[PDB]
């Protein structure tokens, strides 16, 4: 039950489109890898560079 | 901002004694830094009376 | 059929990083019955040993 | 039959008759050319016909004669008077008089298209397809109709390599063609085109031109097109006027008019030779890639080795989208390269420049000035403030006025013109007066390496020869090195000495401008 | 706050009116902000304004 | 118009009123009495003035065992009930002829208010009545007894318990027949949130009147939920006519024929009447000799079975005089009817299953309780669309006092307030009159 | 704010829905999990063909 | 007509708040930062290049006929059509000349079409890029609203509004956008407001002396000017609170007789 | 009569319509136009036939990312359209002179059905419209294309979507302007469910008409909540008249006076107008100048401040041509007014608190969405009783297409359905006409 309860699936295609167009930030596979490292540090309890 | 008006109000959505108020009070249902001290003020109302 | 209702739920729970592997639900309930299942959510590092 | 009349209109701007005694007549389908010098009044006249704010006449009036539905507010062509609506009612003919608050004005204003001079009327973040799609949907059409057009249209201005590409990240003439393809796709009663081709290279200009014909001349939509660059006025218009300083110097068949205009002209000034002095910049394997998780890689610069030899004028010629602006931004230390070396011989030491900071790129960036292809000034400041106080001039404010006047004179303004221009806003100038002011703003700080992205583009041959002798004099009397991105060939022959050709992010061959010409043709 | 209330009102010496609310709350707020001004350690401990 | 089957009309005493009445004359979309009942049930609010006075005098605000020391107000609302009612009527009045009535019940102890219809025409729901009554009562109490500005919160807490914190009216002294919209278990279930005890206390423990009240409310709710539209409408119309209004006097005749009988005798009476009326016919005869039956009219057989279900409940719970037998009777009436005839049950077994869960949650540790606390909004009794609740109302009417959670214990304010209106107390004699008023318009 | 909507309120897939009434519960509770979602949670189609 | 007062009080802090709120008060300028230098510290666009657009100019786009909407004259950046950018400031509690709520009130009283946001250690104003640059140079940077020591144009990591000043009297910066040059005595911005380094450091001028900072600040302090020395502001605050309470209780004229 | 207040009515162009109109002529309890909009909102259902066809063709029943293999039906709902609309109208028909109206939108790909008021007269809540339309549409689809009995569940899932499991219409193709009554923030909050973008798209991006629509819905909701009862009714009527309906041309006058101005200039003009009209007077002058101001008419001062709030939002968002400024304008309009006069702001600080809510909801990563999805049934925006939402309509009407949550992206179906009604497309003109029709009865 714990593994089912703690699972949330979020899509990142509208976020990438908003980043590319409205925010003017390029979205590369390297940037996605950087974001994945950041969320893997930050999801349990982490605070990035603070 | 809406507090002073809602503190002594008599309208349905706005009136409640602070002992009967809680985190589901509509003004109080979003923000940090108020609720725990609201509970202490509610206690201090009766601590003065012993 | 590969899935029943949601393809995204099917792919998400195929993750090998899940502590409970949903490929063999009967086998792991046996492991939890024999006290050989390492579950998560234990506060062993914030509790005294005595 | 007749579409619009122009009565005797004299437009003035505080004792400034930008225009006087302007009068022409048009019918349902014809191309009208407006030919003249820089600052003659073509943009004022097109904003005048468009009915924009501040362009109201002081003496005359213009009459627009249209068709109209009193239940649908659709304006049409006058020829439609007698035909059947896209609604109930039949039609009604209206002599809309602009600047007379005549209701229809609104609907008519919606039915007229304008190509603004050096202004890209696009949504920026809405790509290329959605920008054109918007045009269709906005004007009408429907899912299929729009789709058909959208594709048929993107073909005409040649943009199939940038379909899902964001239009904000496009490159100059690509945005020009995007704005164009947005501008046919509204079914106008009139297409007013101010410098429709832009600073576009021969080949792409030809596509734009044929696209214009392929569409506007097919739907017999009257055309008002300006170019103070004739070869188009002829290949497009049949009846053209020649005005000089707001006065119609001639009104005739376009061929005779272009002839007469070209006689008034001057040849170049083929300056004296110059010897150059040592290498200053060295770029080794410069690459610039724009990777997207949604559109592919755009290798803007794809491995570029160039060398500049110090006091010299270097040319960069090519086709639209080749990578000239990306290269020039890499030289000016504005856009860092994805890969590759760039060293600048300050005096004898070569600073590695893909390193940000005063200890590194900054060192050379004090003496690097860049004039951008999409330039701007400060519109809330005056021209004098723009040359002197906006950028920071190392002199007291009392003596900056004559320094700015000297810079404007050296750019190619007369003493009276530079004196009258100093207490003025950039919105009160023309596109070409603003370009020369931005060129003076780059030049007035006296940097060593100067990058000029398309100095010409809106200059009569005479004004262009002017800016040209300017660059040559400053290079020799001040040993200033220049890097020029240009499309006018004769400018490269009579100005540059060691131009290079750019094609898809490559350097192909570098050599003399004549050698570059015979390589091109 | 308790000392200021007991010096001039008492624990239950007054009936709840507007004037006593204004007086007590204003005095305690002024004192607390004066203590934040006077002691930089207190201000650096409660670095956020919400605190 | 679209239904050509006619019904007779009988009162609660079994006397004939009229014949050849069209089926749509008792429809909720046509009957003026049902429309008036729905309009009046949305604007009528029960007020406990003595409860308000007791809550304020002891500081009993908050709910179950909650006392706030210091927030005690000594008012005399029961003595000044006339002035309070006058001020509430003045505040709630829209025009001067609006159907605003604030009547005094039990010598000032209770108050029955009716907010005007024009206040509900621009309201999307029915909650405007209780909120408007609460605000009018708050203003009337504040201006009648000169209550301090710092105690109006206590007055609000006395009138409505914990409304901003708990989206309900639990600790307050105001009430209505309908529950709060936050307690709805499905969309359109607002008319299903009337508990059985409320309907029994409203009708003053009259069996046929409570059956009519519950049936009218439940079938009007099925119209509201969209269940009784299209091809489903005739079945619910016949279920309302036969089970709830005793159209062909089926309920009274079955009860009279089984005055000293069991559930099985009622079952055979129903089958005999359905055979004699041509509603069901023999489908086939099996090798064992069992006569399998088929319905010649599906909806009419449904209505006949529902009327017999109510009759069986009345017979068994009048024999026992205890209201704990409803679930068993509803279960086994259908259970032996299906295997006696080969025919489906009252609601094609949606009501037998309702009894199988009612038998769970009326005899186990897991929830529910007495039969009087259930309703159509309850998760146990929501499954039968208006065919299982009027039996429960009849059984609670037949109870002699064997239930701890009686209507007297549960619905004292609501029953006393809503029994003062003739339309709510005796719905049979007014729904029949409303059908007679529009008998000639079909 | 637009990017926040696009990144954490646009394509969120939750395991279970909130429950109303007397069964009042939030999302990701086992009363809100549909049968098809739970069928997609179990991964036996990956490793078995029976 | 009505002559607008702006803020109650008799102290220098109330006078400075009134001066900030007054659009007809000419703020005293204390430094000259060029327009391109302000653009470089802002970090939004390269100086000399054209403004990026989010939509076509208002003449090009076709809108519906609206009498009330067309009564208001749009900004120039809205007329051409420019992206909405921001400039963010942090203000120290130790006698910074401008303070966050004072900044927001003065911006919304003095500037057209701005988006002001107030935090405890942050204050941001959003506008179209050309107009934003115009009032950033004319009002926000060169006047007495800015001090390069006790205030700073900073986005991203903001911290130090409540901390003590450093050895040079500057506000603490975790990213160190601006440093002190002791050879010239001036503060130089070596990074833009978001944190990437600048190729050439830009002189924003020298720190304001503390004696002038006492006169031009808008904050109340025990070591400076306290609200106990300004009873008129406290009385107005209490009147506003009581009026809000009486309006929330019963909003009638007889209940406001006890105001 | 009970209110002696007279108002002069103006149109959206600032021209005078009538003078000395009583204040209760624009009341929701008296105005026939407001009643008609409430009834039409309660009974109008929007049906996406193209969405149903796409869902059934691909088997996309369920919700976000949900797809059931094997449960795909290939029907042509858009191609038939008129037959489906006729069947739905026939099923939903009660009388022959019914108000049942199923019209065809966008050439068969959408339906705009209006259920009759007969089904809503016997309904306690507005949900009868969507459930009845869903049932009629299911029956029409099953009878038109011969759907097998085992695929009716698939048809139901395509039409409604997860309803018995999720008490809402999530993955379906049927929509209404009002949400589920069990999904309200508070009791009586049903009418505050229309977002800003729906109001803007319904009024075809007209400033004054969108303001009038939002104000009419918000103040009718405050009447529904019981808030505008007793001593608050005058303040809510004055707020509606001066903020939404441009009473005494205040909004247009302030906008005209501040064409080149800022928010502070709007504050100055509001104070000047309130002094000139006698609404506020000087209380006392302090030692450091600053003559304090007190309201001679508290509710009229609140109405003047609300009209000035709308005008300030219009001025600032017409200067910027961007709808992102709404929160700051409301917040600092109230702040500047309070610390300029010593007078309370709009709604006594509730407007400022709701502006703080708008700020943290539309300007941060903690925020979500833009100002176009602001509605009073949200926990962020519920605090102001109809005084902070109608300015957001002016802000979104002044937006030059720089918002991701544009009305075109979120409310195209709503605009195409509800723009056909005259009282919805131009609420201001028809509300003024309805007030003119009942002038002599006061
Ligand atoms: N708003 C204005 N106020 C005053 N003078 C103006 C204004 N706009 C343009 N002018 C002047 O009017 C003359 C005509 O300008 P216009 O822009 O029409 O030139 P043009 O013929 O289009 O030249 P170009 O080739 O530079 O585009 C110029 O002298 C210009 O400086
Ligand atoms: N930021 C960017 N992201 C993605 N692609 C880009 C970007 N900037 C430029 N490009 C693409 O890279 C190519 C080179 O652009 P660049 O501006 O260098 O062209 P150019 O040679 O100057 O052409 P033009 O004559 O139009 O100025 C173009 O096709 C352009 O669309
Ligand atoms: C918790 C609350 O809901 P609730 O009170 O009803 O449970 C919940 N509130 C929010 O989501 C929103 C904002 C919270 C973030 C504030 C953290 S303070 S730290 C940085 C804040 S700032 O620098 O940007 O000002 C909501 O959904 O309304
Ligand atoms: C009937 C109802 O109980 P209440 O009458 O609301 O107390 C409801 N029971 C249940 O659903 C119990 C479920 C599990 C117990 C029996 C399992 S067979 C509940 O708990 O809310
Ligand atoms: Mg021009
Ligand atoms: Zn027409």
């Amino acid at each position: 039950w714990d593994d089912i309860r703690r699972t949330v699936i979020v899509g990142m295609d509208t976020a990438h489109s908003v980043l590319e167009k409205r925010l003017g930030v390029e979205v590369t596979p390297e940037t996605i890898n950087e974001y994945m490292h950041t969320i893997n540090h930050s999801l349990p309890g982490g605070a990035v560079v603070q | 901002q809406c507090g002073a008006s809602n503190s002594l109000a008599i309208r349905n959505d706005e009136a409640a004694p602070l002992e009967l108020r809680g985190p589901n009070y509509p003004n109080y249902a979003m923000n940090v830094g108020h609720q725990g001290e609201y509970a202490g003020i509610a206690q201090a109302a009766h601590s003065a009376r012993g | 059929d590969a899935f029943a209702l949601n393809p995204l739920v099917k792919v998400a729970f195929a993750d090998p990083m899940l502590v409970f592997d949903f490929s063999k639900p009967r086998k792991e309930i046996a492991r939890g019955a024999l006290r050989e299942f390492e579950a998560a959510g234990e506060r062993d590092v914030i509790l005294p040993a005595k | 039959m007749l579409l619009l009349e122009v009565k005797n209109v004299s437009k003035s701007y505080g004792d400034t008759e930008v225009l006087k005694n302007v009068s022409f007549e048009l019918n349902e389908g014809d191309v009208m050319g407006v030919l003249g010098r820089s600052g003659a009044g073509k943009s004022v006249l097109l904003h005048m016909l468009r009915g924009m704010e501040g362009y109201e006449p002081t003496s005359g009036q213009i009459i627009y004669h249209v068709a109209y539905c009193p239940h649908c507010e659709n304006v049409e062509a006058p020829s439609q008077v007698g035909k059947k609506c896209e609604c109930e009612t039949e039609y009604v003919a209206k002599s809309v008089d602009f600047w007379n608050n005549n209701e229809i004005t609104y609907a008519l204003k919606k039915k007229i298209a304008i190509m603004l001079q050096r202004t890209f009327a696009l949504y920026g973040e809405k790509t290329v397809a959605e920008n054109i799609m918007e045009a269709l949907t906005a004007a009408g059409y429907e899912g299929k109709d729009a789709t058909e057009w959208a594709l048929n249209l993107i073909k005409m201005v040649k943009l199939e390599h940038r379909v899902a590409h964001i239009s904000r990240d496009l490159s100059g003439g690509e945005k020009q063609r995007v704005v164009l393809a947005r501008q046919i796709a509204k079914n106008p009663v009139i297409f007013l085109a101010d410098e429709p081709t832009g600073t576009l290279d021969p080949k792409t200009a030809k596509f734009v031109h044929n696209a214009l014909t392929e569409a506007v001349i097919k739907h017999n939509i009257a055309m008002v097109i300006t170019s103070h660059w004739p070869e188009v006025i002829e290949e497009l218009c049949q009846k053209a006027i020649w005005l000089d300083k707001g006065e119609m110097r001639l009104v005739g068949e376009s061929k005779h008019v272009v002839e007469e205009f070209m006689k008034t002209v001057t040849s170049m000034k083929e300056f004296e030779k110059v010897e150059v002095k040592d290498e200053l910049l060295k770029l080794e394997n410069v690459e610039k890639r724009y990777v997207s998780v949604d559109r592919g890689i755009v290798k803007a610069v794809d491995g570029i080795d160039v060398s500049i030899n110090e006091k010299e004028i270097f040319g960069l010629v090519g086709v639209s989208g080749a990578g000239k602006t990306t290269l020039s931004k890499i030289i000016a230390a504005v856009i860092p390269p994805s890969k590759g070396n760039y060293e600048f011989r300050l005096a004898d030491e070569w600073v590695d420049m893909t390193k940000v900071g005063p200890l590194y790129r900054g060192r050379a960036k004090r003496y690097i000035g860049m004039l951008f292809q999409e330039y701007s000034l400060y519109p809330h400041r005056t021209i004098l403030y723009n040359l002197t106080e906006s950028i920071g001039l190392e002199m007291p404010g009392e003596f900056a006025k004559m320094k700015a006047e000297h810079t404007l004179v050296s750019v190619g303004f007369t003493e009276e013109e530079a004196e009258n221009m100093l207490e003025k806003h950039p919105s009160e100038l023309s596109v070409g007066e603003k370009h020369r002011v931005a060129l003076a703003q780059v030049l007035i700080r006296e940097p060593h390496l100067i990058l000029l992205d398309e100095p010409t583009g809106t200059m009569d041959p005479i004004t262009r020869n002017q800016v040209a002798e300017s660059i040559q004099k400053s290079r020799s009397e001040l040993d200033q090195t220049y890097v020029i991105v240009s499309h006018d060939m004769d400018f490269v022959l009579n100005v540059c000495d060691r131009a290079a050709l750019v094609r898809g992010g490559k350097i192909i061959k570098t050599g003399k401008p004549d050698e570059i010409v015979k390589i091109l043709s | 706050a308790l000392d200021y209330v007991e010096k001039k009102y008492g624990r239950m010496g007054t009936k709840a009116t507007m004037d006593v609310v204004e007086d007590v709350a204003g005095e305690v707020t002024l004192y607390a902000l004066e203590q934040y001004d006077d002691y930089p350690a207190l201000l650096e401990d409660h670095f956020g304004g919400s605190q | 118009v679209k239904y050509e089957d006619k019904i007779s009309l009988y009162d609660a005493k079994g006397n004939l009123v009229a014949e050849n009445v069209p089926l749509e004359a008792i429809s909720p979309l046509y009957n003026p009495t049902i429309k008036s009942m729905v309009k009046n049930i949305k604007r009528t609010v029960a007020v406990n003035l003595a409860g308000i006075e007791g809550t304020l005098a002891a500081g009993k605000i908050g709910g179950k065992g909650c006392q706030v020391p210091g927030r005690t107000l000594d008012i005399s609302a029961v003595s000044n009930a006339q002035a309070i009612a006058d001020e509430v009527e003045k505040i709630l009045k829209v025009s001067e002829d609006d159907d605003t009535a604030v009547k005094i019940i039990n010598g000032g102890k209770q108050l029955a208010v009716q907010v005007p219809t024009a206040r509900l025409e621009v309201a999307a729901e029915y909650s405007v009545s209780m909120l408007s009554t609460a605000m009018a009562l708050k203003e009337a109490l504040i201006k009648t007894f000169n209550i301090d500005m710092f105690d109006g919160s206590t007055v609000h807490a006395a009138i409505v318990g914990n409304y901003p914190q708990v989206m309900d009216y639990a600790g307050g002294n105001i009430a209505s027949l309908l529950g709060a919209p936050s307690m709805m278990e499905g969309l359109g279930y607002a008319l299903r949130n009337i508990p059985v005890n409320h309907a029994v206390a409203t009708t003053k423990k009259n069996m046929m009147n409570a059956i009519a009240f519950s049936s009218v409310m439940e079938q009007t709710a099925t119209f509201e939920m969209g269940d009784a539209v299209g091809s489903f409408e005739r079945q619910h119309l016949l279920g309302l006519a036969y089970q709830g209004l005793n159209a062909d006097n089926l309920v009274i005749d079955f009860i009279k024929a089984n005055a000293k009988g069991t559930v099985g005798s009622v079952v055979e009476t129903v089958i005999d009447r359905a055979i004699a009326d041509g509603v069901i016919v023999v489908d086939k005869t099996m090798s064992s000799g069992f006569n399998m039956y088929k319905p010649a009219d599906v909806n009419k057989w449904n209505a006949y079975a529902a009327a017999g279900l109510v009759a069986a409940v009345a017979v068994s719970c009048g024999a026992a005089r205890a209201a704990q037998n409803v679930a068993s009777v509803i279960l086994y009436f259908n259970d032996i009817l299906e295997y006696e005839t080969g025919l489906p049950g009252v609601d094609y077994g949606r009501s037998m299953g309702t009894a199988v869960g009612f038998s769970f949650f009326s005899h186990s540790i897991y929830g529910g309780g007495g039969p009087g606390i259930f309703n159509g909004n309850h998760v146990v009794t929501r499954h039968s669309k208006g065919f299982a609740i009027p039996p429960v109302c009849a059984a609670m009417c037949a109870d002699a006092g064997t239930q701890m959670f009686s209507p007297e214990h549960t619905s004292g304010l609501v029953g006393s307030v809503y029994s003062a209106f003739d339309e709510f107390r005796e719905p049979m004699k007014y729904v029949i009159e409303g059908a007679l008023s529009i008998k000639d318009q079909f | 704010a637009d990017f926040s909507y696009a990144s954490k309120h646009a394509d969120v897939i939750q395991m279970g829905n909130a429950l109303p009434g007397r069964r009042a519960r939030g999302p990701n509770e086992p009363g809100g999990i549909r049968f098809g979602i739970l069928s997609d949670v179990v991964q036996t189609t990956r490793v078995s063909e029976d | 007509a009505y002559t607008p007062q702006f803020y109650p009080g008799a102290t220098k802090v109330a006078e400075n708040r009134r001066n900030h709120l007054n659009p007809n008060y000419e703020l005293e300028k204390l430094r000259e930062i060029p327009d391109e230098d302000v653009v470089k510290i802002m970090g939004h666009r390269q100086p000399g290049e054209d403004y990026k657009t989010v939509h076509p100019p208002l003449e090009e786009m076709d809108f519906v006929e609206d009498y009330a909407r067309d009564l208001v004259e749009p900004l120039n950046g809205a007329k051409e059509g420019h992206r909405v950018r921001y400039i963010q400031f942090a203000d120290s509690m130790y006698f910074a000349p401008a303070q966050p709520y004072d900044r927001s009130r003065s911006y919304m009283s003095r500037l057209r079409g701005v988006d002001a946001g107030t935090l405890s250690g942050r204050q941001v104003v959003e506008c179209r890029e050309s107009d934003l640059e115009e009032f950033s140079k004319n009002i926000l940077m060169d006047t007495e609203l800015f001090d390069p020591a006790t205030s700073g144009m900073r986005g991203a990591t903001v911290h130090g509004h409540s901390l003590r000043l450093d050895e040079n009297g500057m506000m603490f910066d975790a990213l160190q956008r601006c440093v002190f040059d002791e050879k010239t005595g001036h503060v130089m911005y070596v990074k833009d407001q978001v944190g990437k380094p600048l190729d050439a450091p830009v002189d924003v001028g020298e720190p304001i002396p503390e004696a002038k900072l006492r006169e031009i600040t808008t904050i109340y302090r025990n070591d400076g000017v306290a609200m106990r020395a300004d009873p008129d502001v406290i009385e107005v605050v209490k009147r506003i609170h009581r009026a809000r309470t009486l309006g929330g209780y019963i909003p009638t004229n007889e209940t406001f007789k006890g105001l």
